DNA sequence: AACTATGAAACAAATTTTCCT
DNA sequence: TTAGGAAAATTTGTTTCATAG
Protein backbone atom coordinates (compact mmCIF):
# COMPACT_ATOMS: atom_id res chain seq x y z
CA UNK A 1 0.00 0.00 0.00
CA UNK A 2 3.00 2.54 -0.93
CA UNK A 3 2.06 5.98 -0.98
CA UNK A 4 2.91 7.70 -4.47
CA UNK A 5 5.32 10.85 -3.96
CA UNK A 6 2.34 13.88 -4.65
CA UNK A 7 2.42 15.80 -7.81
CA UNK A 8 4.18 18.71 -6.10
CA UNK A 9 7.38 16.20 -5.13
CA UNK A 10 7.38 14.81 -8.98
CA UNK A 11 6.40 18.30 -10.33
CA UNK A 12 9.79 19.55 -8.15
CA UNK A 13 11.62 16.72 -9.40
CA UNK A 14 11.19 17.55 -12.66
CA UNK A 15 12.32 21.04 -12.47
CA UNK A 16 15.22 20.22 -10.93
CA UNK A 17 15.94 17.05 -13.85
CA UNK A 18 17.33 20.02 -15.39
CA UNK A 19 20.50 21.83 -15.32
CA UNK A 20 18.59 25.41 -15.55
CA UNK A 21 16.69 24.25 -12.40
CA UNK A 22 13.81 25.83 -14.20
CA UNK A 23 11.78 24.08 -17.00
CA UNK A 24 8.64 24.89 -19.08
CA UNK A 25 5.68 23.33 -19.04
CA UNK A 26 5.86 21.29 -21.76
CA UNK A 27 8.92 19.69 -20.17
CA UNK A 28 7.59 19.24 -16.96
CA UNK A 29 4.88 17.16 -19.07
CA UNK A 30 8.01 15.14 -21.24
CA UNK A 31 9.81 14.30 -17.76
CA UNK A 32 6.70 12.52 -16.56
CA UNK A 33 5.89 11.20 -19.72
CA UNK A 34 9.57 9.46 -19.75
CA UNK A 35 8.69 8.58 -16.28
CA UNK A 36 5.68 6.62 -17.53
CA UNK A 37 7.79 5.44 -20.18
CA UNK A 38 10.27 4.04 -18.23
CA UNK A 39 8.12 2.02 -14.98
CA UNK A 40 6.22 0.68 -17.94
CA UNK A 41 8.94 -0.97 -19.87
CA UNK A 42 10.30 -2.11 -16.06
CA UNK A 43 7.93 -3.50 -14.37
CA UNK A 44 9.22 -6.95 -14.46
CA UNK A 45 12.55 -7.58 -11.89
CA UNK A 46 14.08 -4.08 -11.29
CA UNK A 47 15.36 -5.07 -7.88
CA UNK A 48 17.71 -6.91 -9.54
CA UNK A 49 18.82 -4.11 -12.08
CA UNK A 50 18.78 -2.27 -9.04
CA UNK A 51 21.88 -4.64 -7.71
CA UNK A 52 23.51 -5.00 -10.65
CA UNK A 53 23.68 -1.64 -11.53
CA UNK A 54 25.00 -0.36 -8.46
CA UNK A 55 27.87 -2.90 -8.97
CA UNK A 56 28.39 -2.41 -12.48
CA UNK A 57 28.72 1.73 -12.88
CA UNK A 58 31.79 2.60 -10.70
CA UNK A 59 29.92 6.04 -10.01
CA UNK A 60 28.29 3.99 -7.15
CA UNK A 61 30.46 3.50 -4.48
CA UNK A 62 29.27 1.60 -1.14
CA UNK A 63 30.66 3.21 1.89
CA UNK A 64 30.24 1.80 6.03
CA UNK A 65 28.92 3.54 8.12
CA UNK A 66 28.81 3.25 12.42
CA UNK A 67 25.77 1.51 11.95
CA UNK A 68 25.34 -0.62 8.38
CA UNK A 69 27.19 0.33 4.48
CA UNK A 70 24.92 2.39 2.02
CA UNK A 71 25.37 3.21 -1.24
CA UNK A 72 26.21 6.98 -2.42
CA UNK A 73 27.20 8.97 -5.82
CA UNK A 74 30.71 9.88 -7.05
CA UNK A 75 29.09 12.42 -9.08
CA UNK A 76 32.96 12.95 -10.33
CA UNK A 77 33.45 9.22 -11.70
CA UNK A 78 31.05 9.95 -13.54
CA UNK A 79 30.86 12.44 -16.79
CA UNK A 80 33.51 11.73 -19.82
CA UNK A 81 36.74 10.62 -20.09
CA UNK A 82 36.75 10.83 -23.55
CA UNK B 1 -2.33 16.30 27.47
CA UNK B 2 0.06 13.44 27.55
CA UNK B 3 3.59 13.74 26.25
CA UNK B 4 4.70 12.25 22.93
CA UNK B 5 7.65 9.78 23.28
CA UNK B 6 9.47 11.34 20.43
CA UNK B 7 9.72 14.53 22.71
CA UNK B 8 13.57 14.38 24.42
CA UNK B 9 14.12 15.19 27.85
CA UNK B 10 16.33 15.88 29.91
CA UNK B 11 17.36 14.13 32.71
CA UNK B 12 17.29 16.84 35.23
CA UNK B 13 14.93 20.13 36.28
CA UNK B 14 16.27 22.29 38.55
CA UNK B 15 16.46 19.47 41.74
CA UNK B 16 14.69 16.93 40.00
CA UNK B 17 17.23 14.34 38.39
CA UNK B 18 16.14 10.52 37.07
CA UNK B 19 19.41 8.96 36.76
CA UNK B 20 20.31 5.39 35.65
CA UNK B 21 22.11 3.94 38.29
CA UNK B 22 23.82 0.55 36.74
CA UNK B 23 23.25 0.21 33.15
CA UNK B 24 22.35 -3.24 31.42
CA UNK B 25 24.71 -5.68 29.85
CA UNK B 26 26.23 -4.45 26.42
CA UNK B 27 24.19 -7.18 24.69
CA UNK B 28 20.35 -8.69 25.32
CA UNK B 29 19.17 -11.67 22.49
CA UNK B 30 15.51 -10.27 22.01
CA UNK B 31 13.19 -13.00 20.91
CA UNK B 32 10.54 -12.99 17.88
CA UNK B 33 7.35 -13.14 18.48
CA UNK B 34 7.44 -16.79 17.07
CA UNK B 35 9.05 -18.14 19.90
CA UNK B 36 9.67 -17.82 23.62
CA UNK B 37 10.53 -15.25 25.84
CA UNK B 38 14.28 -14.94 25.88
CA UNK B 39 14.54 -13.69 29.33
CA UNK B 40 15.03 -9.56 31.09
CA UNK B 41 17.63 -7.45 30.22
CA UNK B 42 20.51 -8.45 32.63
CA UNK B 43 23.25 -5.80 34.20
CA UNK B 44 26.84 -6.74 33.74
CA UNK B 45 28.31 -8.05 37.16
CA UNK B 46 24.75 -10.50 37.54
CA UNK B 47 21.67 -8.00 38.42
CA UNK B 48 19.89 -5.64 36.63
CA UNK B 49 19.57 -2.04 35.75
CA UNK B 50 18.81 0.54 38.09
CA UNK B 51 16.77 3.87 37.82
CA UNK B 52 16.60 6.24 40.35
CA UNK B 53 15.02 9.67 40.72
CA UNK B 54 16.33 12.50 42.82
CA UNK B 55 14.85 15.08 44.66
CA UNK B 56 11.12 13.88 45.41
CA UNK B 57 10.34 14.24 48.99
CA UNK B 58 6.33 14.07 48.93
CA UNK B 59 5.29 10.81 49.91
CA UNK B 60 3.06 10.07 46.69
CA UNK B 61 4.46 6.69 45.00
CA UNK B 62 5.12 7.90 41.10
CA UNK B 63 4.89 5.80 37.70
CA UNK B 64 8.56 5.31 35.59
CA UNK B 65 7.46 4.18 32.32
CA UNK B 66 9.89 2.16 30.29
CA UNK B 67 10.38 1.93 26.52
CA UNK B 68 12.68 0.61 23.76
CA UNK B 69 13.85 3.34 21.60
CA UNK B 70 16.58 3.58 19.30
CA UNK B 71 20.64 4.16 20.04
CA UNK B 72 22.31 5.36 16.62
CA UNK B 73 22.78 8.90 16.21
CA UNK B 74 19.74 11.71 15.84
CA UNK B 75 16.74 12.39 18.29
CA UNK B 76 16.00 9.84 20.22
CA UNK B 77 12.72 7.96 19.40
CA UNK B 78 11.01 4.48 20.29
CA UNK B 79 12.66 2.02 18.12
CA UNK B 80 10.25 0.84 14.80
CA UNK B 81 11.81 -2.87 15.15
CA UNK B 82 11.35 -3.64 19.00
CA UNK B 83 9.62 -3.80 21.65
CA UNK B 84 9.07 -4.15 25.63
CA UNK B 85 7.95 -7.53 27.08
CA UNK B 86 6.33 -7.57 29.95
CA UNK B 87 7.97 -10.09 32.35
CA UNK B 88 6.12 -10.82 35.59
CA UNK B 89 5.49 -14.11 37.77
CA UNK B 90 7.29 -16.38 40.32
CA UNK B 91 10.72 -14.06 40.80
CA UNK B 92 10.90 -10.77 39.02
CA UNK B 93 11.02 -8.08 42.40
CA UNK B 94 9.57 -4.94 40.17
CA UNK B 95 5.66 -5.00 39.55
CA UNK B 96 4.07 -3.53 36.02
CA UNK B 97 1.47 -3.42 33.56
CA UNK B 98 1.84 -2.88 30.36
CA UNK B 99 -0.02 -0.02 27.96
CA UNK B 100 0.80 1.05 23.97
CA UNK B 101 0.90 4.26 23.17
CA UNK B 102 0.63 6.14 19.52
CA UNK B 103 2.43 2.60 18.32
CA UNK B 104 5.05 1.63 20.83
CA UNK B 105 4.66 -0.73 23.78
CA UNK B 106 5.35 1.14 27.28
CA UNK B 107 5.94 -0.49 30.75
CA UNK B 108 5.26 1.48 33.98
CA UNK B 109 6.95 0.25 37.02
CA UNK B 110 6.43 1.57 40.78
CA UNK B 111 8.79 4.16 41.98
CA UNK B 112 8.10 4.91 45.90
CA UNK B 113 9.37 6.84 48.33
CA UNK B 114 10.12 3.70 50.75
CA UNK B 115 12.97 3.31 48.25
CA UNK B 116 13.93 7.03 47.84
CA UNK B 117 12.47 6.76 44.80
CA UNK B 118 14.85 3.83 43.39
CA UNK B 119 13.85 0.80 41.14
CA UNK B 120 15.22 -2.13 39.82
CA UNK B 121 14.42 -2.65 36.23
CA UNK B 122 13.91 -6.53 36.47
CA UNK B 123 11.02 -7.18 34.41
CA UNK B 124 11.50 -6.17 31.09
CA UNK B 125 12.77 -8.60 28.10
CA UNK B 126 13.02 -7.00 24.17
CA UNK B 127 10.66 -8.53 21.63
CA UNK B 128 11.84 -8.02 17.82
CA UNK B 129 9.48 -7.57 15.51
CA UNK B 130 10.12 -8.91 12.18
CA UNK B 131 12.24 -6.04 9.29
CA UNK B 132 8.96 -6.84 6.54
CA UNK B 133 6.12 -6.47 8.51
CA UNK B 134 7.63 -3.05 10.17
CA UNK B 135 9.78 -1.23 7.13
CA UNK B 136 5.97 -1.42 4.85
CA UNK B 137 4.31 0.18 7.68
CA UNK B 138 2.30 3.52 7.44
CA UNK B 139 4.77 6.23 6.23
CA UNK B 140 7.44 4.78 8.24
CA UNK B 141 11.14 5.35 6.11
CA UNK B 142 13.63 3.30 8.56
CA UNK B 143 16.25 0.88 7.90
CA UNK B 144 15.81 -2.37 9.78
CA UNK B 145 18.29 -4.40 8.56
CA UNK B 146 21.75 -3.74 10.57
CA UNK B 147 19.77 -1.81 13.23
CA UNK B 148 19.80 -3.99 16.09
CA UNK B 149 20.95 -1.63 18.79
CA UNK B 150 18.24 -0.12 21.15
CA UNK B 151 18.16 1.71 24.32
CA UNK B 152 16.11 1.70 27.72
CA UNK B 153 14.65 4.69 27.76
CA UNK B 154 13.32 5.79 31.31
CA UNK B 155 10.35 8.29 32.20
CA UNK B 156 8.70 9.93 35.09
CA UNK B 157 6.51 12.76 35.29
CA UNK B 158 6.81 14.69 38.31
CA UNK B 159 3.51 15.89 40.29
CA UNK B 160 4.11 19.43 41.73
CA UNK B 161 1.52 21.68 43.61
CA UNK B 162 1.21 24.42 41.31
CA UNK B 163 -0.25 21.82 39.54
CA UNK B 164 2.97 21.50 36.99
CA UNK B 165 4.83 18.30 35.84
CA UNK B 166 7.91 18.63 34.43
CA UNK B 167 8.78 15.41 32.14
CA UNK B 168 12.15 13.90 32.69
CA UNK B 169 13.75 11.17 30.28
CA UNK B 170 16.85 9.19 30.78
CA UNK B 171 18.59 6.80 28.01
CA UNK B 172 20.37 3.53 28.96
CA UNK B 173 23.54 2.67 26.90
CA UNK B 174 23.19 1.35 23.67
CA UNK B 175 22.35 -2.81 24.04
CA UNK B 176 23.01 -4.68 21.29
CA UNK B 177 20.02 -6.97 20.37
CA UNK B 178 21.33 -9.22 17.37
CA UNK B 179 22.80 -12.74 18.56
CA UNK B 180 24.82 -12.72 15.70
CA UNK B 181 26.22 -9.17 16.02
CA UNK B 182 26.91 -10.16 19.72
CA UNK B 183 29.16 -12.87 18.55
CA UNK B 184 31.19 -11.32 15.69
CA UNK B 185 31.12 -7.60 16.92
CA UNK B 186 34.26 -6.10 19.13
CA UNK B 187 33.36 -5.88 22.77
CA UNK B 188 35.32 -3.88 25.18
CA UNK B 189 34.48 -4.53 28.71
CA UNK B 190 36.87 -2.63 30.83
CA UNK B 191 39.61 -0.16 29.91
CA UNK B 192 42.74 0.08 32.01
CA UNK B 193 43.86 3.82 31.92
CA UNK B 194 42.10 6.72 30.58
CA UNK B 195 44.92 9.51 30.78
CA UNK B 196 48.00 10.09 29.02
CA UNK B 197 49.97 13.24 27.82
CA UNK B 198 49.55 14.69 23.97
CA UNK B 199 52.86 12.11 23.19
CA UNK B 200 52.13 9.32 23.77
CA UNK B 201 53.71 6.04 24.59
CA UNK B 202 51.73 3.95 26.98
CA UNK B 203 50.07 0.30 27.78
CA UNK B 204 46.31 0.37 28.29
CA UNK B 205 45.21 -3.46 28.29
CA UNK B 206 41.63 -3.59 27.42
CA UNK B 207 39.42 -6.20 28.28
CA UNK B 208 36.01 -7.62 26.32
CA UNK B 209 34.66 -10.25 24.07
CA UNK B 210 35.68 -10.91 20.26
CA UNK B 211 38.93 -9.62 21.28
CA UNK B 212 40.65 -12.38 18.18
CA UNK B 213 44.47 -11.93 16.79
CA UNK B 214 44.07 -9.76 14.26
CA UNK B 215 42.63 -7.02 16.36
CA UNK B 216 43.63 -3.14 15.63
CA UNK B 217 42.52 -0.61 17.92
CA UNK B 218 42.11 3.01 16.20
CA UNK B 219 41.54 6.35 17.57
CA UNK B 220 39.30 9.06 16.62
CA UNK B 221 38.42 12.69 17.22
CA UNK B 222 34.66 13.82 16.87
CA UNK B 223 33.11 17.46 16.96
CA UNK B 224 30.13 18.96 18.82
CA UNK B 225 28.38 18.01 15.53
CA UNK B 226 29.58 14.88 14.04
CA UNK B 227 32.81 15.59 11.78
CA UNK B 228 36.10 13.37 11.62
CA UNK B 229 39.64 14.90 11.84
CA UNK B 230 41.56 11.87 13.54
CA UNK B 231 41.86 8.58 12.64
CA UNK B 232 45.39 7.00 13.79
CA UNK B 233 46.22 3.46 13.98
CA UNK B 234 47.20 2.71 17.41
CA UNK B 235 49.64 -0.57 16.65
CA UNK B 236 49.05 -3.92 18.86
CA UNK B 237 50.36 -6.81 20.18
CA UNK B 238 53.59 -6.20 22.30
CA UNK B 239 54.03 -9.65 22.09
CA UNK B 240 51.30 -12.10 22.52
CA UNK B 241 48.07 -11.59 24.95
CA UNK B 242 45.08 -12.78 27.08
CA UNK B 243 42.45 -14.29 24.50
CA UNK B 244 39.83 -11.56 25.41
CA UNK B 245 42.74 -8.63 26.80
CA UNK B 246 44.51 -6.55 24.34
CA UNK B 247 47.54 -4.02 25.13
CA UNK B 248 47.80 -1.59 22.97
CA UNK B 249 50.22 1.60 22.72
CA UNK B 250 48.68 4.56 22.90
CA UNK B 251 49.59 6.71 20.05
CA UNK B 252 50.50 10.66 19.42
CA UNK B 253 47.74 12.83 19.15
CA UNK B 254 46.71 15.54 16.88
CA UNK B 255 49.01 18.46 17.10
CA UNK B 256 50.53 17.70 20.64
CA UNK B 257 50.05 22.00 21.05
CA UNK B 258 47.33 21.97 23.65
CA UNK B 259 46.85 24.02 26.41
CA UNK B 260 43.66 22.24 27.52
CA UNK B 261 43.12 18.30 28.05
CA UNK B 262 40.96 16.50 25.29
CA UNK B 263 38.44 13.83 25.96
CA UNK B 264 38.86 10.99 23.20
CA UNK B 265 37.11 7.92 21.38
CA UNK B 266 38.87 5.05 20.48
CA UNK B 267 36.85 2.02 18.93
CA UNK B 268 37.76 -1.78 18.15
CA UNK B 269 37.55 -2.93 14.54
CA UNK B 270 38.42 -6.89 13.88
CA UNK B 271 37.02 -7.80 10.16
CA UNK B 272 36.56 -5.13 7.50
CA UNK B 273 33.31 -4.22 8.80
CA UNK B 274 33.29 -5.82 12.36
CA UNK B 275 33.35 -2.34 14.45
CA UNK B 276 33.11 -1.96 18.05
CA UNK B 277 31.67 0.73 19.71
CA UNK B 278 33.22 3.61 20.48
CA UNK B 279 35.10 4.57 23.58
CA UNK B 280 36.64 7.42 26.19
CA UNK B 281 40.08 8.73 26.72
CA UNK B 282 41.64 11.79 27.83
CA UNK B 283 45.01 13.80 26.56
CA UNK B 284 46.25 16.08 28.91
CA UNK B 285 47.50 19.69 28.30
CA UNK B 286 51.36 20.46 27.02
CA UNK C 1 17.20 17.12 -25.91
CA UNK C 2 14.97 14.45 -23.97
CA UNK C 3 17.16 11.16 -23.05
CA UNK C 4 14.85 8.30 -22.06
CA UNK C 5 15.54 7.20 -18.14
CA UNK C 6 18.02 4.72 -17.39
CA UNK C 7 18.39 2.59 -14.34
CA UNK C 8 21.70 4.58 -13.38
CA UNK C 9 19.69 7.73 -13.80
CA UNK C 10 16.74 6.89 -11.22
CA UNK C 11 19.38 5.51 -8.68
CA UNK C 12 21.69 8.38 -8.84
CA UNK C 13 18.28 10.78 -8.31
CA UNK C 14 16.84 8.40 -5.62
CA UNK C 15 20.07 8.38 -3.48
CA UNK C 16 21.24 12.17 -4.02
CA UNK C 17 17.18 13.20 -3.47
CA UNK C 18 18.47 11.86 -0.01
CA UNK C 19 19.09 13.80 3.19
CA UNK C 20 22.41 13.16 3.39
CA UNK C 21 22.81 11.62 -0.17
CA UNK C 22 22.90 7.97 0.98
CA UNK C 23 20.78 5.04 1.13
CA UNK C 24 20.47 1.26 1.87
CA UNK C 25 19.63 -0.91 -0.96
CA UNK C 26 16.12 -1.35 0.40
CA UNK C 27 15.94 2.35 0.23
CA UNK C 28 16.42 2.67 -3.02
CA UNK C 29 13.61 0.28 -3.84
CA UNK C 30 11.30 2.11 -1.65
CA UNK C 31 11.73 4.88 -3.65
CA UNK C 32 11.19 3.40 -6.92
CA UNK C 33 8.15 1.79 -5.61
CA UNK C 34 6.45 4.92 -4.65
CA UNK C 35 7.36 5.51 -8.02
CA UNK C 36 5.49 2.60 -9.72
CA UNK C 37 2.83 3.67 -7.52
CA UNK C 38 2.24 6.61 -9.19
CA UNK C 39 3.22 5.78 -12.58
CA UNK C 40 0.79 3.62 -12.90
CA UNK C 41 -2.44 5.27 -11.12
CA UNK C 42 -1.46 8.10 -13.33
CA UNK C 43 -5.52 9.29 -14.25
CA UNK C 44 -6.26 10.03 -17.68
CA UNK C 45 -5.99 13.46 -16.83
CA UNK C 46 -2.60 14.23 -15.18
CA UNK C 47 -1.59 17.21 -16.85
CA UNK C 48 -4.25 19.36 -15.51
CA UNK C 49 -3.30 17.93 -12.57
CA UNK C 50 0.17 19.34 -13.30
CA UNK C 51 -0.64 22.60 -13.94
CA UNK C 52 -3.25 22.75 -11.52
CA UNK C 53 -0.54 22.14 -8.64
CA UNK C 54 2.12 24.83 -10.54
CA UNK C 55 0.20 27.68 -9.68
CA UNK C 56 -2.11 26.46 -6.63
CA UNK C 57 1.00 26.20 -4.94
CA UNK C 58 3.32 28.78 -3.76
CA UNK C 59 6.53 27.10 -4.21
CA UNK C 60 6.46 26.76 -8.23
CA UNK C 61 7.08 30.58 -9.54
CA UNK C 62 6.38 31.21 -12.93
CA UNK C 63 9.04 33.41 -14.05
CA UNK C 64 10.13 35.24 -18.00
CA UNK C 65 13.25 34.86 -18.23
CA UNK C 66 15.28 33.43 -20.82
CA UNK C 67 13.38 31.99 -23.92
CA UNK C 68 10.26 31.61 -22.67
CA UNK C 69 8.01 31.45 -19.86
CA UNK C 70 9.53 28.78 -17.52
CA UNK C 71 8.54 27.18 -13.77
CA UNK C 72 11.06 27.11 -10.91
CA UNK C 73 11.04 26.12 -7.59
CA UNK C 74 11.20 28.60 -4.66
CA UNK C 75 13.01 26.33 -2.84
CA UNK C 76 12.59 27.40 0.87
CA UNK C 77 8.59 27.95 0.67
CA UNK C 78 8.78 24.40 -0.59
CA UNK C 79 10.57 23.40 2.11
CA UNK C 80 8.03 25.09 4.50
CA UNK C 81 4.86 23.10 3.11
CA UNK C 82 6.92 19.65 4.74
C1' DA D 1 35.57 1.46 -32.62
C1' DA D 2 35.17 2.97 -28.26
C1' DC D 3 31.08 3.61 -24.87
C1' DT D 4 26.54 2.84 -23.33
C1' DA D 5 22.20 0.45 -21.99
C1' DT D 6 19.38 -3.88 -20.44
C1' DG D 7 18.90 -8.46 -18.30
C1' DA D 8 19.33 -13.63 -16.81
C1' DA D 9 22.25 -16.75 -14.12
C1' DA D 10 25.30 -18.12 -10.85
C1' DC D 11 28.10 -17.13 -7.14
C1' DA D 12 29.65 -15.38 -2.66
C1' DA D 13 28.44 -13.74 1.58
C1' DA D 14 26.29 -10.84 5.08
C1' DT D 15 21.88 -10.93 8.04
C1' DT D 16 17.45 -12.33 9.87
C1' DT D 17 13.82 -15.87 11.32
C1' DT D 18 12.35 -20.07 12.25
C1' DC D 19 13.44 -24.50 14.38
C1' DC D 20 15.35 -27.82 17.49
C1' DT D 21 17.23 -29.47 21.82
C1' DT E 1 10.18 -20.15 30.91
C1' DT E 2 14.83 -19.31 29.58
C1' DA E 3 18.67 -20.25 26.71
C1' DG E 4 22.11 -21.70 23.25
C1' DG E 5 22.93 -23.31 18.73
C1' DA E 6 22.25 -23.35 14.26
C1' DA E 7 19.36 -24.71 9.80
C1' DA E 8 16.34 -22.28 6.83
C1' DA E 9 15.23 -17.89 4.63
C1' DT E 10 16.22 -13.44 3.08
C1' DT E 11 19.21 -10.19 1.18
C1' DT E 12 23.05 -7.92 -0.87
C1' DG E 13 26.93 -7.24 -3.62
C1' DT E 14 30.05 -9.21 -7.87
C1' DT E 15 30.93 -11.09 -12.38
C1' DT E 16 30.24 -13.14 -16.68
C1' DC E 17 27.95 -13.73 -21.03
C1' DA E 18 24.81 -11.89 -24.74
C1' DT E 19 22.11 -8.40 -27.07
C1' DA E 20 21.74 -3.55 -29.43
C1' DG E 21 22.38 1.47 -30.63
MG1 LIG F 1 30.19 0.28 -8.03
MG1 LIG G 1 2.49 29.13 -7.92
Amino acid sequence: MRPPFTYATLIRWAILEAPEKQRTLNEIYHWFTRMFAFFRNHPATWKNAIRHNLSLHKCFVRVESEKGAVWTVDELEFRKKR
Amino acid sequence: SSVPLEWPLSSQSGSYELRIEVQPKPHHRAHYETEGSRGAVKAPTGGHPVVQLHGYMENKPLGLQIFIGTADERILKPHAFYQVHRITGKTVTTTSYEKIVGNTKVLEIPLEPKNNMRATIDCAGILKLRNADIELRKGETDIGRKNTRVRLVFRVHIPESSGRIVSLQTASNPIECSQRSAHELPMVERQDTDSCLVYGGQQMILTGQNFTSESKVVFTEKTTDGQQIWEMEATVAAAAAAPNMLFVEIPEYRNKHIRTPVKVNFYVINGKRKRSQPQHFTYHPV
